[PDB]
């Protein structure tokens, strides 16, 4: 069926946190307050979305930030037909994505392979000693909380963060609702290539549970594999 | 710029 | 010359290891392989060499299988111009390769991406509940401890990073490997990368490859072991 | 069979 094929390769929505304003970096370059986050949103057309940071593979872009009570949290969407159609792919084999999703949720092989290799989000902004220039799926981000969570519907996936308000949700559904070619640029190979860095990042797993905890994503279902 |  | 240095890149590489340690109880019963049964096994019954288990990702075959006073030890070898060609360009894209081997090894891409993907070692043998040994399939890391895999463009070589074998072992394993169709893969890129990301859930997985680094003593050695 |  292609009919299956064309959902599959449907956009994909993603949120998370890009910060935790409670969260002490390990690391002074990553410090980002709560008053710098919200003086930089005032100032600085959309940010675009790609993989660990590699201009080449741009996938989407950023449909809404909002800084909130517990951080800078933000939505973004994976439109590249290039890039979904290497994922579809993919998640036909792996074991994984095989075993499917938890409790009732239906199996999604595209959404669950992008939940399990790009489990984190990493914002990318001018140092601290246009801040904004894009945020990346990658395996795990560097500042802790930055789970991110994979849905094809935006008002879903941001329902997954128990710590997000109506209001929260208001200002972001008022984001990408507003900005409601194929940027990607790489391929299988290159995505291949970047597996093996993943797999050499030290306690990815634990800091993913622990990201997964602190923003409560395990009190919900949904498409994580952390 | 700082990637994370 | 590209093309020079491609052709180098995509030759043959050699993997070896040991596929069960003697003095490791297996944390499940069926993984037990004790040395009489080796052996017996061994006087009993070319191996494909695949990536996963998948037999439709057979990448090459094993040359020489040989019980040694520390465990079960082979020696194999990667053949598939398909699947080095994949090796070859995804490793042109991760930047661990990029940052090359240690002290005084020249680096390798295809050797050091094969070393840091598959770093482990996974035998299919028969239930414990003729041919009791079915294949060897190079993993992320293996289900049996120590088993970690050491690539390298040289026989010799990767026989020579284990400090448990002995000069008479390695003749043992010269023997066959000297003594020993068509590019047997039938796998993609697209393949690979599924497979890459249940590598990415096995838990423990660096934890498990340092402790088989550090019990087989390529810790004590150069090699382009990643983990 | 068993796989390791
Ligand atoms: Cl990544
Ligand atoms: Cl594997």
């Amino acid at each position: 069926m292609d009919e299956q094929q064309s959902q599959a390769v449907a956009p994909v929505y993603v949120g998370g946190f890009l910060a935790r304003y409670d969260q002490s970096p390990d690391e002074a370059e990553l410090l980002l307050p709560r008053d710098v986050v919200e003086h930089w949103l005032h100032a600085q057309v959309a940010l675009p979305l790609n993989i660990n940071h590699d201009d080449t593979a741009v996938v989407g872009h950023v449909a809404a930030m909002q800084s909130v009570r517990d951080g800078l949290f933000c939505l973004g969407c994976v439109t590249s037909p290039r890039f979904l159609e290497i994922v579809r792919r993919a998640s036909e084999k792996s074991e994984l994505v095989s075993r499917g999703p938890v409790s009732p949720l239906q199996p999604d092989k595209v959404v669950e392979f992008l939940s399990g290799s790009y489990a984190g989000l990493s914002l990318s902004s001018r140092r601290c000693d246009t801040p904004f220039k894009h945020v990346a799926l990658c395996s795990v981000g560097r500042r802790r909380g930055t789970l991110a969570v994979y849905g094809r519907d935006p008002e879903w996936v941001t329902q997954r963060f128990p710590d997000l308000t109506a209001a929260d949700r208001d200002g972001l559904r008022a984001q990408w609702q507003r900005c409601g070619g194929d940027p990607f640029r790489s391929d299988s190979y290159g995505l291949l290539g970047n597996s093996v860095d993943a797999l050499y990042i030290r306690e990815r797993l634990p800091k993913l549970r622990y990201d997964k905890q602190l923003v409560g994503v395990t009190e919900r279902e949904s498409y994580v594999k952390a | 710029v700082d990637n994370a």
